[PDB]
């Protein structure tokens, strides 16, 4: 019932 | 057919006759898309990013740097560089990394590290010690107190 977008998506953290 | 859908802030949605396929597209730019074989593809248009959900947990995030990610149901995580490298992190703690040359690097949770090289060769540092093992058989370790041993093969 609720079609509000998701929020921003951000890389899993590396250390290289 | 199926049908469209248009609400009053932009966001449109289109279902499938059997309604089975699911197109969302949002105000801002973001695309949903629900398959009929329950996967769940999502764009972020901002991030240029694509992240895939299957029913069995698995999920798949693709970044426009060509960087790609799986997160496996069990825990596991895998990390596929722009330059292809291939990371590797494991539910007990444990790394892998493997290079486009072959070498693979392995870090432990107890602080050691295993090196294999594409020449066959391993090498493995501890606290105690740094240990190279040459595929002729022969192994040289270097201690913690600076001595230096080479066992050679049979």
């Amino acid at each position: 019932e609720d079609l509000s977008p998701r929020p921003s998506p951000n890389p899993h953290p590396v250390s290289q | 057919g199926g049908r469209l859908v248009v609400f009053p802030n932009g966001t449109r949605k289109e279902l499938s006759a059997d309604g089975q396929t699911v197109k969302v597209m949002f105000f801002n730019g973001d695309v949903k898309h629900t398959m009929p074989d329950q996967r769940v593809i999502y764009y972020y248009a901002e991030a240029q990013t694509t992240h895939i959900t299957y029913p069995d947990g698995m999920e798949v995030l693709q970044f426009p740097n060509n960087q790609t990610e799986k997160h496996f149901p069990d825990g596991r995580k895998e990390i596929t560089f722009p330059d292809q490298t291939v990371k590797t992190l494991h539910p007990d703690g444990r790394e892998e990394s493997v290079l486009t040359d072959g070498t693979i690097i392995q870090l432990n949770p107890d602080g050691s590290k295993v090196i294999q090289f594409n020449t066959g060769q391993r090498e493995i540092h501890t606290a105690d010690f740094k240990r190279r093992e040459y595929p002729d058989g022969t192994v040289k370790t270097v201690y913690s107190d600076g001595r230096q041993e080479t066992q050679y093969p049979t």
